[PDB]
RNA sequence: UUAUGCUAUCAGGUGGAUGGCUCGGCUCAAGAGCUUAUGAAGGACGUGCCAAGCUGCGAUAAGCCCGGGGUAGGUGCAUGGAGCCAAUGAACCCGGGAUUUCCGAAUGGGACCUCUCCGUAGUGAUCAUUCAUGAUCGGGAACGCUCCGAAUUGAAACAUCUCAGUAGGAGCGGGAAAAGAAAUCAAUUGAGAUGCCGUAAGUAACGGCGAGUGAAACCGGCACAGUUCAAACCGAAUCCCUUCGGGGACAUGUGGUGUUGUAGGGCUGUUCAAACGUCUGGCGGUAAAAUCGAACUUGCCUGGAACGGCAGACCAUAGAGUGUGACAGUCACUUAGAUGUACGCCAAAAGACCGGAACAUGUCCCUGAGUACCGUGCGUUGGAUAUCGUGCGUGAAUCUGGGGGGCACCAACCUCCAAAACUAAAUACUCCUUGAGACCGAUAGCGAAAUAGUAGGGUGACCGAACGCUGAAAAGUAC
RNA sequence: UGUUCGGGUCGAAGCAGGGCUGUGAAGUCCUGUGGACCGUUCACAAACGAAAAUCCUGGUAAUAGUAGCAGCAAAGCAGGGUGAGACUCCCUGCCGCCGAAGGGGCCAGGUUUCCUCGGCAAUGUUCGUCAGCCGAGGGUUAGUCGGUCCUAAGACGUACC
RNA sequence: AAGUCGGCUUCACCCCGGGACCCGUGAAAAGGACAGCUAAAUGUCCGUACCGAGAACUGACACAGGUGCCCCUAGCUGAAA
């Protein structure tokens, strides 16, 4: 969160790079797809390691995957099949931005998730 | 042979343990970005100003 | 506040252990009878004598003395040093 | 999860935190011990998570008034 | 094959300019504004599994406990290994607690030393008429008040003067401080506490009358507020502590009345009746983290990647902006606009309480002393025989009185009542919070885009750097 | 900066070289490189233009593979090892230095240089496998040795002034 | 492995005593002794490595300087260090 009181560049990258943890967990949010939006009636949502997205920019867009992993310091979240190929070989996870993603199903296994996501 | 009291001798062991290298594996997580350190010195050089 | 620390294990202090006396980290604040009433609460073994120096790391080393033989063989299979 | 939680240590009694207190003291001597040798522990965190153990506990007994 | 060389270009090395980017700096505006013996700020030492610096913390040591918001990750600068913590709701943020070594106002004594001695376990020093208890000490970016107080410089030298009551010093001290309700300013007859701003005005005034220095009143504004003692009259009718029994102060006067100028008050008498103010009360505002907040992530092309081009669809009380693999109102955080909020702060209705205001009468009483004034010396001032201060000397009056009206005295007229006390607001400043900017953009801008008052230098007072950038992703180059 | 009109990943700024225009300050374009920003109309501002200050900061030449690595003090040689590498590190022998100091003990001062292992990018005036260097680990034990106690010249604290 | 004996000398170290000089007349206080013997307990804190110098200090240096010195120094020659 960064209001109109501070229009500065400066006090936006500020704001974004001090940014606290309690905020940064907000900034892991994501578009929900039409059927989530319509039965949660708000249009986004943080992304949380297990529920599937689907990648929309990027070199992985349309890639339907479940959250392996989320870092709130990076910012990035790490997704069942977009990986890059090392000089080994071995395949590691390559990080995506949240916004470069779509929820398609949500991971429910926490019963707070419901206000979590609103209210 | 001099002699220094408990309090001196405290801070010349500071001192003493201060004068390390960085960790190499703080080396790594830095990734070659905090390489240097500025408590580094040598005993025959500018003593110290501490005792 | 007790004042030992932990136990000393390196070659010197075990060589300690073949002659029943045992080396320990110390708060350097504690001085020679602090660290032996500790001890024997901590240990309920009857202490003969205490050695004390202070390192270059600025650490407290106190050598105990035992009156009880295998009474260091003992606190360090407790520890599990042995 | 840790080795021993608020609650629990405000539903022991006196002489078991005392007991539990004693016994956390023991591990943390055993492990600063191990590490003296310079050789890595066995548990990292277990040495940390041993002394914020005592500090919840020594909290919870000046709540209680046990010192 | 002409070497050693010379000139130009090209390739490469060194180097780190240029360009671009920037979580930093600077300035201005609006807020907010004290803290410490219940041990502050600051420093030393310790504290991390591997941890050396910084940062945080204090042997419970990058931390512990409780409540709220937040909810799925976390383990600072700083994605390395291995673990640990977290759905028993962590991390994080707001509020409240605990722990909090030694030095430090530092305060049992001493400190060379940040420790040490006695341990009789510590009210160190100076103070407060109950000896129960209480106050002071140090710190704070600047601002505020009191006092002490240069020279360079200008005068084209220099001494009075100027620089300048500046620089610097000492004391005190708060969120503001100081001042503050005329012994005033006026001028023919008026105004009516103080402060600050504008103006008066480079005027009056001072001045080798040179250079220069330099007001105030009136008037226009901001903000507005008035009062309490001493005494006269009464005479313990009071105030404080308390273990609620009592104790302390107090007739060398606690308390009631009273507080002033075309005089006021007391005492005597008559009348009208009681305004301001203090307390209770918490309607309602203000108010923590924080919550919600519209509308595209649609086709083709280019591309590693669209936020781009060309078509298409929408929102707008939201087209400020930032992030996201290139330019984003519709991807994310936001934004416009609404919500919520513990402790607190202000706060109206409605109640409890001391009480207020006129006149008549007058051989009546009271109304601030080394004070006001004056002589002389010195400083300061625009203050000139007419500023203020204070050293010495001298020194009054009491309402039929006293002071002022820019030399003294006389007279007339006008004006006030000192020598005791308090008092919000308008005002100053910027450690700190927020915002903004024809500001700088890494040799700039703070010295510091910082492991920066650091490395380093000086015995010390003190002086004081350099160093930003891989990439979309380590995919950080297997064999 | 306001304002008008634009350019850019089909490659902006900058940079090296070149073509054209303009008397010129300069502008524009081409090739390469570069990878994200840049211009333009009418106006307005300034921390606005460098070849000079024994200018400042940084970088880097000629000097130049030059001086120095020569008084210390006779300084090494043979053989065998170690090692990838040996005048320079280790052993034996010979030959030498100091020997009322260059040996021994210790104040102040230093502050880990002490010991062991592993190294040689820098340091060592050459080299180096060596090391007071670099990295890792270890090492200092007191009733009797000192401080601590006493007071000296003389300081400091409190009180008074 | 011997490990037993004698003699000489002896500084620059220890004890003791004498003399001379005054021109500095050459410290104080703690402590100790003079009435103690026996037996148990206690004796805390700090320093302690190493250099102490032609390479461990200081002079920017592994600097021909300087830094307390020793109440430290073996044989011959020689008065002798």
């Amino acid at each position: 969160m960064i209001a109109m009181v501070s229009k500065q560049p400066r006090k936006q990258r500020k704001a974004r790079y001090a940014a606290p943890l309690h905020i940064r967990q907000k900034f892991m949010g994501a578009r929900l797809s039409e059927a989530l939006t319509k039965e949660y009636g708000t249009r986004s949502a943080a992304v949380i390691t297990g529920d599937t997205v689907k990648v929309m920019r990027g070199d992985f867009k349309g890639t339907e995957g479940k959250v392996q992993s989320v870092s709130l310091m990076d910012g990035t979240i790490t997704v069942d099949g977009v990986i890059s190929t090392k000089v080994d070989g071995t395949e590691v996870p390559r990080p995506l931005n949240p916004s470069n993603v779509m929820i398609t199903k949500l991971e429910m296994k926490d019963g707070r998730r419901a206000s979590s996501i609103k209210k | 042979m001099s002699h220094n009291m408990k309090g001196q001798k405290k801070r010349l062991a500071k001192a003493h343990k201060q004068n390390t290298r960085v960790p190499v594996w703080v080396i790594v997580k830095t990734n070659r970005k905090v390489v240097s350190h500025p408590r580094r010195r040598h005993w025959r050089r500018r003593s110290l100003d501490v005792k | 506040m007790s004042s030992i620390n932990y136990p000393f294990v390196t070659e010197k202090a075990m060589m300690l252990l073949d002659e029943n006396k045992l080396q320990f980290i110390v708060d350097t604040r504690s001085n020679k009878k602090q660290i032996l009433e500790d001890v024997e609460k901590m240990y309920g073994f009857k202490v003969k004598s205490v050695r004390t120096m202070t390192t270059m790391k600025g650490m407290k080393k106190a050598v105990l003395a035992f009156e009880e033989p295998e009474a260091a063989h003992e606190i360090a299979t407790r520890i599990g040093l042995m | 999860m840790a080795i021993l939680r608020t609650s629990e240590i405000r539903t022991m009694t006196i002489e078991e935190r005392a007991d539990e207190l004693e016994n956390l003291n023991n591990e943390l001597v055993r492990e600063r011990a191990l590490t003296s040798a310079g050789g890595a522990p066995e548990n990292p965190g277990r040495i940390g998570e041993i002394r914020r153990t005592i500090a919840r506990i020594k909290t919870i007994q000046h709540e209680l008034n046990e010192i």
